[PDB]
RNA sequence: GGAUUAAAACUAGAGUAGCGAAACGGAUUCGAUACCCGUGUAGUUCUAGUAGUAAACUAUGAAUACAAUUAUUUAUAUAUAUAUAUAUAAAUAAUAAAUGAAAAUGAAAGUAUUCCACCUGAAGAGUACGUUAGCAAUAAUGAAACUCAAAACAAUAGACGG
């Protein structure tokens, strides 16, 4: 695939990489 | 396995400037002697100037008499003699280069394979037949 | 470039365009190339002789055929690598053409480095007239030069009357070297006779290269001054 | 024959395990190791099937067993650790 | 003037052959752009047979092959075979390491 | 079509077969084993100047370390093979019969065949 | 066959020679054959080789190297030059004569074994004159030899002691010698260099015998007079002689006693002006060059 | 199934010059959580382990048989009038044929054969859930619903380019 069609995956990894620090961090102060 | 070692002495007294020399090659050649190694042949090399001003044990040096030593040895053997001269303060820089006897068993030192003699016989026998 | 196959097939082409009446009248040519079909294979041909040594393409010694031992003291009791591999290739390689004659061309003109400077002109009459008797070194219609001792050997071998090429090419060189002392004499003397009786002439060999190096050495009097010059200036910088 | 170069094998794996156990993160001569210990169980199975009498002489004589050379073997970490190749 | 440089004449040798063009500045030119030094393989040791790994303890011979400042030469001037390169180098890298260049 | 593929060795000619391939794999044993022979007697013509005991490592670091003796100093190209390349074709032509100080495994293979003393005695019975 | 007329063809008459057309070394003896077109083939750009010769070329004499290459040229250069330096000798008269007077090469004179002396001095030529081989082919000159001199050891092991067995039970200062002639006994029936590849005599620059007078119309002549010139301004460094150019060929002139004041004045430009030379000796070395001998003849 | 597996990361014990996430400062800027500069912690290093991921790419699985040329190296062998010449392989470059959507491939991306892996519109998604493994970060396995008539590749002519 171009690069332009892999930005498209890149993006989603970037989210749910963000999305799973934040789940994280979440989980410290619960704890 | 055939050894050839080349060692740089340290020329301390400018009045007996192969006597270092003489003393090592006396105590490397009585260790191959005596742990059933052969030395086949020993060609001084001559005061030479060093490349640079080299260091040893915290001294300095400008010169030295350089000396090549083939001899024949196992290989545990040419470890303990390669550890001996890393430590002589005598000896400035030391290195042992295997010769390989794959193919033929009398390999005549680099310096005078370089020349044309690949062998002893060659050299023995050119200072017979023709001396 | 693929086979083509309209150039050939004018004549089918052509054929169909009458039969349905696109072309209502036939060409002349197209007579002349019905009855002399063009050639339409274009095959690859193999060949299993070499035409200068008649030396044969695509034989294989079989170990049967080596019975004896070798140059090493071993017998061959099977075939080597060599002989199992396919050597279709050298039916269709274009033979590389090999002469003796060749061999003795250039050892003649290696022992005789100015034998070159004579000049040979290769154009050629008629290579169908030469009728040649090299019995004799000397020949009517060709000069003579290292040709004519190579010639002049070949036939000593192929007579029988020395064995070795070595003794023919000897021989031959002798003779040689009697035609050349007898033509070097005749130019002398044809001088010599000539300015005695009177002759002229207007510019020598010797004479003539003074002149031509006369005119390259002012050309290079000039560029030397000029360029001694620039230096000179530029130098001075 | 398979016989022979079985037991040519055999001094070239006892030989280059004996540097294994000296080297053992040399991981290209541990490869070449397995590699020839699974050539060794090839060739005499072969010779299983062609001459069943000289095979189970020759196992018998190198020191192996019919299971060693039919099992699959892959000379992974759980051997390495069940014979204690490289001791403690 | 009386005097030219040398670079603007060409000195013919004695017992060789010329043509009038050998004394035009063609020749000069030509000269310049022909010189190559293909006399060093008779005078290269390292491109007459002999393996350069046996000159390691020889610094004389190896310094033929570094610039001033002891780099290894390449082989697009070297003129040398992969092989001999190859070996050279080494030879010169043992040279170095043992203390004799 | 109607030849037969492939006809089977007679068993004369595996005979003689087996008889070529054992002399192949014979003779190159041999001639392996002789050569070892020769550069065994090459070492032993050099032994003289090895040194295995302290006497000999004394002369011979009196004898290298001597203001008399020459260093190789590396400092020019030296002048002067032929030598070594002499003694080869006299111990090639007259084998057994040489008078090479360094000479070939065939000195040593006519006195054991009796040839070099079947000769001396032919030799001294020709002269009587 | 059309085989056999193509190795008699003009072309596969002219040996092969891939040496540079552009040689920039010293030149002693023509090393490419020149071919020659007349008027009216150059006229048509004929030349007797594939490819017709660009029509620039005027010159009726050229040296090639390769009838085709790959690319679509021909290699040659437009000179015949070799042979006007050869015909200028010719115009000179001087005979070619040898310093060390040997045997005429052109003569098929009956030898002796006088210089066959030197048996020990040839025979090893063989494996001595490899000057210029390589590092192992010349090696293979030692064990195929030795196979091959080894194979004649019985022979010699039984023609000594049967011709001289003394010196078997004596001394080997004569073993040796009856080694030497053995082997080139043996060898003379063999092929080793069997085609000399060396110059003959004078290589052909020169036919001529020493002995004949040139007779002019003003008597017998003498002393051969030819202009040249001379190349420098001092005399060749280390040597006593100056360089002159008489007819292509660069000679050594010796001068009366002093050198005329014409060098002084002209300097590097010396090269300019032509003098009168009168050629001593013309001798003739291995390398194939021509040893010239001239004397600079000064008007007096 | 097994083994090995860049960089980052992690668990211990050492090391820590230089470099350098982060952090704290200096500038730049309309703003500058950046680009540039400073101080510079983890890390980068070694020893013993965990983990098995990369545009881990030639984006091209492995094996066998076969097909037209040239050039250039390399290797082996052969010959000699001793330094070339002649052979047979390998590699690389440019190609014929063939193939292909073409770009191109070129001894394969050709002509064939054998075995394995993998794919079936886009997005959702390499996500959710479960399971397995790991100290952990994570790795492997891996959907469906809803929505849409899209989505993608090569090439062509333009327009534009700090
Ligand atoms: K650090
Ligand atoms: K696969
Ligand atoms: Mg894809
Ligand atoms: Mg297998
Ligand atoms: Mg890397
Ligand atoms: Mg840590
Ligand atoms: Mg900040
Ligand atoms: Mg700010
Ligand atoms: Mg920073
Ligand atoms: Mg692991
Ligand atoms: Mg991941
Ligand atoms: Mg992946
Ligand atoms: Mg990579
Ligand atoms: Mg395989
Ligand atoms: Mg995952
Ligand atoms: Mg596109």
């Amino acid at each position: 695939d171009s690069v332009m069609r892999k930005r498209k995956k890149k993006m989603k990894k970037h989210k749910l990489r963000k999305r799973r620090k934040r789940e994280k961090a979440e989980r410290r102060k619960l704890s | 396995m055939l050894y050839e070692l080349i060692g740089l002495v340290r020329i301390t007294n400018s009045n007996a400037p192969k006597l270092e020399a003489k003393e090592l090659s006396s105590t490397i050649g009585k260790l191959i002697i005596q742990n059933r190694g052969v030395v086949r042949d020993i060609v001084p090399m001559g005061i030479r100037y060093l490349p640079k001003i080299m260091k040893k044990d915290q001294e300095k040096h400008f010169r030295a008499y350089h000396f090549l030593m083939l001899f024949d040895s196992s290989a545990a053997v040419q470890s303990e003699i390669l550890r001996t001269l890393k430590k002589d303060p005598r000896v400035i820089r030391s290195s042992i280069v295997k010769v390989d006897l794959d193919k033929q068993l009398d390999r005549a030192s680099s310096l005078h394979r370089s020349l044309g003699k690949k062998s002893i016989l060659e050299l023995v026998n050119e200072d017979y037949q023709s001396i | 470039m693929k086979i083509q196959t309209n150039a050939v097939n004018v004549l089918q082409r052509t054929s169909a365009y009458l039969k349905s009446g696109l072309l209502k009248e036939t060409p002349a040519w197209y007579n002349v190339v019905a009855s002399i079909p063009p050639s339409t294979k274009f095959t690859r041909e193999p060949r299993f002789k070499n035409p200068s040594n008649g030396h044969i393409i695509g034989k294989l010694v079989d170990v049967t055929e080596q019975p004896h031992a070798n140059n090493k003291g071993l017998y061959k009791t099977r075939p080597n690598s060599s002989d199992k591999r396919v050597g279709v290739k050298r039916l269709y390689r274009p033979p590389k053409l090999t002469y003796v004659e060749d061999r003795l061309r250039s050892l003649f003109y290696k022992q005789h480095p100015w034998e070159l400077s004579r000049p040979k002109i290769l154009v050629e009459n008629e290579i169908g007239d030469e009728n040649y008797d090299w019995s004799h070194m000397l020949q009517i219609g060709r000069p003579l030069d290292g040709e004519s001792v190579i010639q002049r050997t070949m036939y000593l071998i192929k007579t029988k009357q020395y064995g070795d090429m070595v003794e023919a090419y000897d021989h031959a060189r002798y003779e040689f070297y009697a035609l050349r002392m007898q033509e070097e004499t005749e130019q002398q003397v044809a001088l010599e006779e000539a300015e005695m009786f009177g002759s002229l002439f207007g510019v020598s060999a010797i004479e003539h290269g003074i002149q031509k190096e006369q005119e390259v050495l002012d050309v290079w009097e000039k560029k030397v001054v000029e360029e001694t010059e620039l230096m000179a200036a530029r130098t001075s910088n | 024959s398979s016989e022979v170069q079985a037991a040519c094998m055999t001094v070239r794996i006892q030989n280059m395990a004996n540097h294994i156990k000296e080297h053992r993160k040399d991981f290209a001569n541990t490869r070449n190791l397995r590699i020839l210990v699974q050539q060794r169980q090839a060739i005499l199975r072969y010779l299983k099937r062609d001459n069943p009498e000289k095979y189970y002489w020759t196992i018998q004589k190198l020191g192996l067993n019919d299971a060693a050379i039919t099992d699959e073997f892959n000379m992974d970490r759980r051997y390495m650790q069940d014979y204690e190749f490289f001791g403690d | 003037t009386k005097k030219i440089d040398q670079s603007l004449s060409k000195k013919l040798p004695k017992g060789t052959i010329y043509d009038p063009f050998d004394f035009s500045m063609g020749r000069i030119h030509l000269d310049r752009k022909y010189q190559a030094n293909k006399n060093s393989n008779r005078n290269d040791i390292m491109k007459s047979g002999a393996n350069p790994l046996e000159f390691y303890a020889r610094p004389r011979i190896l310094s033929r092959y570094v610039t001033s400042t002891g780099r290894i030469q390449h082989r697009d001037i070297t003129g040398l075979s992969a092989k001999n390169q190859r070996r050279l180098s080494k030879a010169i890298r043992r040279c170095q390491a043992i203390g004799l260049m | 079509m109607s030849q037969p593929l492939l006809r089977n060795r007679s068993p004369e000619e595996s005979e003689l077969l087996k008889l070529k391939r054992n002399y192949n794999r014979s003779l190159l044993n041999f001639q392996a084993h002789k050569k070892k022979l020769n550069e065994l007697l090459n070492l032993y013509h050099v032994a003289n100047e090895f040194i295995v005991t302290e006497s000999q490592l004394l002369k011979k670091i009196d004898k290298v370390f001597n203001d008399e003796t020459e260093e190789f100093t590396d400092a020019y190209d030296v002048t002067s093979g032929n030598t070594t390349l002499q003694t080869q074709i006299n111990n090639a032509i007259m084998g057994s019969l040489s008078n090479e100080k360094f000479f070939d495994i065939s000195l040593v293979d006519s006195y054991l065949n009796k040839d070099l003393k079947n000769i001396s005695n032919k030799i001294d019975s020709k002269l009587n | 066959t059309l085989a056999e007329l193509l190795g008699r063809s003009r072309i596969a008459q002219v040996a092969n020679n891939h040496k540079p057309l552009t040689y920039t070394g010293k030149k002693f003896h023509p090393t490419h054959q020149i071919i020659e077109t007349k008027p009216s083939t150059l006229y048509r750009q004929e030349w007797g080789l594939k490819s017709a010769i660009p029509s620039k070329i005027k010159s009726r004499y050229l040296v090639y190297n390769d009838l085709d290459t790959l690319e679509r040229i021909t290699t040659f250069e437009p000179r015949g030059g070799t042979q006007w330096n050869r015909l200028r000798f010719q115009e000179m008269g001087v005979p070619i004569v040898s310093n060390i007077g040997r045997q005429n090469p052109f003569f098929k004179y009956i030898s002796r074994p006088e210089d066959e002396s030197h048996a020990k001095l040839s025979l090893f030529k063989e494996m001595k004159g490899d000057t210029d081989i390589s590092p192992a082919a010349m090696k293979k000159r030692l064990k195929k030899i030795t196979a091959l001199i080894r194979s004649f050891q019985d022979e010699f092991k039984e023609w000594l002691v049967e011709n001289h067995p003394d010196e078997l039970k004596l001394n080997s200062n004569k073993l040796e010698d009856y080694v030497v002639k053995f082997l080139n006994k043996k060898l003379e029936t063999k092929t080793n260099k069997k085609f000399n590849t060396e110059i003959i005599g004078t290589g052909g620059l020169s036919y001529s015998l020493p002995g004949k007078l040139k007779n002019s119309p003003n008597g017998v002549i003498q002393r051969t007079v030819v202009p040249g010139r001379i190349l420098n301004v001092v005399k060749e460094n280390n040597d006593n002689k100056w360089l002159a150019a008489i007819g292509g060929f660069v000679a050594d002139v010796v001068f009366f006693q002093s050198p005329p004041s014409s060098f002084n004045s002209m300097g590097d430009f010396i090269r300019m002006k032509t003098f009168l030379f009168e050629i001593l000796e013309a001798s003739m070395e291995k390398n194939g060059s021509v040893s010239m001998h001239a004397r600079l003849l000064e008007p007096q």
